[PDB]
């Protein structure tokens, strides 16, 4: 209620834009923005890849752009102020991200099936190529 | 000559028990002549004597004003006894007498409701938070607003306006900056009202969460991912039909 | 602050139940009620749930069906004061979860197919060399 | 003793073309001697000749009641002319004169915000949606409410109220039934004013209903297309390959 982010949840597909907010005032101290994984504890200090990345700021807002999302971008995010006179760190709440596909829960068990299929059929062939010449030539 | 106005006490110091409700009875346009004001305090009949006279005061056309000022009990004024002041002068061949009471009938509770902006309003620079009350008889009521429990200044409010069934309704706005309500500051609405719980209820008003999903994958289906594999199991049918004819001919 | 500490989205399939938990850090003599947001527009205020169980203020929720997704929220007033409030948690009612399939891996399959197709023509081609020179011998 | 009051046309009539505006003149409490009474118009000190005047008839408290009638042009009252009625009669020692206008000033115009109900009136039977205009001055407005091309009735609205920089605000309160505003029905406040653009604008709202919450597009794995464009090129060699070795041992 000094810093206000949003939204809560955000759920896009594969490939797409997404774009990040922070309410704050900006005549005190500069937001940098921190990722939280699964697999973290504490959120550590990002990362930024150029080209695909921004990061940008008005007098009243703080911005985070990622354009083409992938699996490896899923987590938490979060922005942090830091007074310049208390020098009490303030975080906000947390935005959180999740990147879907395109198929439905239907069609994925028939691509899972395909795949199990084709590979168990030619696990048989080679089996069958280096047992039967073989017994052909003991007699 | 003289004018006699008697005016009630405010709708909020008879709700509370650390303050002190009065009646007031004040005689304007009293000429330099006769400035002999004779008071009588009746309160039902019985005339008692512990009001106060305030002096007078000179006014623009050769008038005076005279204040007496009458303190009375906080569950004396809520049952509907009957308040009498009396002014004698010698200018005026009558005495006068005014009488106040409070409005007879049976009271009903208000209904309390905060009101967010509207979405065309956060282009500007400054925003309204609406609080309405309905519902209520008489119509005495104290409107306040806060927040962080320290008291906000920039508020208006209407007169009760007469509804269509012998009740009562109004409104009020308080503007704050789009700063403040922006970045999730919470402001609360406090109304004290003579038919509600122990006289008094709060209502808060700020910004909540939010969702964004995206749309459906029901209707369409897929297709960057399974021309892929609808163009790879074919050379598979095809290369292990040759690959196992090709094992044919060694057999025979 | 504690304010924090909460997650921000929760799986539960249909027929299991949720917990939900307020985890706050004042002494003893709080007071604490659970609040459910709703999604759209035009959709203030809030709906009262109720307040909490234990002596933690846990809000258990029995029996899900479809009808309860949303963001569900706590707040800690203690006495006359101006109330705490969380961030929120998200309920989605997914009845599968990943449907589980024969085997292992999902990027580690498109490199056994590859790199099988080669072993199985390689080790088809040199049979069909050997059983000639072994009875023209 | 009779009284003279004087009275300003309607904020409708003095803003459209195809009605038409008037000043009234009323002089009441003529007694029982005399019967004439003579009146005098005047527009900027000039006299005009097109009034009208309504017969008398015998009042409650044993007096007469007499209603003068003067009708002006659009324009005129827009721009500020002063309207001056004379009242003589033949008890009275003096002519009674009074002039009125429009209020002075740089005029403003207002804005309109439309607000839904609050959600916790949905237990109800009936609902209140509300139309508030700040901003404007003078203080002449008019506003209605109308829904699918029939006009309503079921409406209130305060009176001005004076903001924090001398402009004015009011609220408007429409109820309707609950059943009517759940099927999505379409509602509108109009207002006109002197400074809008024709004189007239309009806001609508509506229901817009509920969502889904689908959950049925089945999320991503992390090795799902990898080096996918490159084992095309693998099968296609292998499979040419496995021709040219077919042909070559089905040759012999």
């Amino acid at each position: 209620s000094r810093i206000w982010q949003s939204p809560r949840f955000i759920a896009r597909k594969r490939g797409f834009t997404v774009k990040m907010h922070c309410y704050m005032n900006s005549a005190s101290g500069n937001v940098s923005w921190l990722w939280k994984q699964e697999m973290d504890e504490n959120p550590q200090q990002l990362k930024l890849e150029k080209g695909r990345m921004e990061e940008s700021q008005n007098e009243s807002l703080a911005t985070l752009t990622i354009q083409g999302i992938r699996f490896e971008d899923n987590g938490i995010y979060f922005c942090q102020q830091k007074c310049n006179n208390t020098s009490e760190v303030y975080q906000g709440c947390g935005t959180e991200l999740r990147v879907m596909g395109f198929s439905t829960l239907a069609q994925l068990k028939q691509r899972n099936t395909l795949k199990d299929g084709i590979i168990m059929i030619q696990t048989l062939l080679i089996i069958l190529f280096i047992i039967v010449p073989i017994f052909l030539l003991l007699d | 000559g003289p004018s006699v106005f008697l005016f009630p006490p405010k709708p909020k110091d008879t709700l509370m028990i650390s303050r002190t409700p009065e009646v007031t009875c004040v005689v304007v346009d009293v000429s330099h002549e006769d400035p002999e004001v004779k008071f009588n305090w009746y309160v039902d009949g019985v005339e008692v004597h512990n009001a106060k006279t305030k002096p007078r005061e000179e006014q623009y056309n050769s008038t005076y004003r005279v204040v007496s000022v009458l303190t009375v009990l906080h569950q004396d004024w809520l049952n509907g006894k009957e308040y009498k002041c009396k002014v004698s002068n010698k200018a005026l061949p009558a005495p006068i007498e005014k009488t106040i009471s409070k409005a007879k009938g049976q009271p009903r509770e208000p209904q309390v409701y905060t009101l967010p902006p509207s979405r065309d309003e956060l282009t500007k620079n400054q925003v309204s938070l609406t609080c309405l009350v309905k519902g209520f008889y008489p119509s005495d009521i104290a409107v306040e607003w806060e927040s962080n429990g320290q008291p906000e200044n920039n508020y208006k409010t209407t007169p009760p306006v007469l509804d269509s069934d012998g009740s009562f309704f109004l409104y009020s706005k308080l503007t704050v900056d789009k700063s403040r309500w922006q970045q999730g500051n919470v402001f609360s609405c406090s109304v004290m009202h003579e038919a509600l719980h122990n006289h008094y209820t709060q209502k808060s008003l700020s910004l909540s969460p939010e969702l964004q999903l995206e749309e459906s994958c029901a209707e369409a289906q897929d297709g960057e991912l399974d021309g892929l594999w609808t163009t790879i199991t074919i050379f598979i049918t095809l290369f292990l039909l040759s690959v196992c004819y090709s094992a044919t001919v060694t057999f025979f | 602050l504690w304010m924090h500490k909460v997650p921000a989205s929760l799986m539960v399939s249909l027929g299991e139940d949720a917990h939900f938990q307020c985890p706050h850090n004042s002494s003893n003599n709080a007071n604490v009620t659970w609040w459910r947001v709703l999604h759209g527009n035009y959709t203030w205020p809030p709906e009262f749930l109720g307040p909490g169980e234990d002596p933690n203020g846990t809000l258990i929720i029995q029996n899900v069906n479809k009808s309860h997704g949303g963001i569900y929220v706590c707040r800690v007033q203690e006495g006359n004061e101006s109330y705490q409030q969380s961030c929120g948690t998200y309920l989605r009612v997914r009845q599968p979860p990943p449907r589980p399939f024969l085997d292992m891996g999902e990027g580690t399959k498109n490199r056994i197919i590859t790199a099988e197709g080669i072993i199985l023509l390689f080790c088809a081609v040199v049979p069909g060399t050997l059983l000639l020179f072994r009875k023209r011998w």
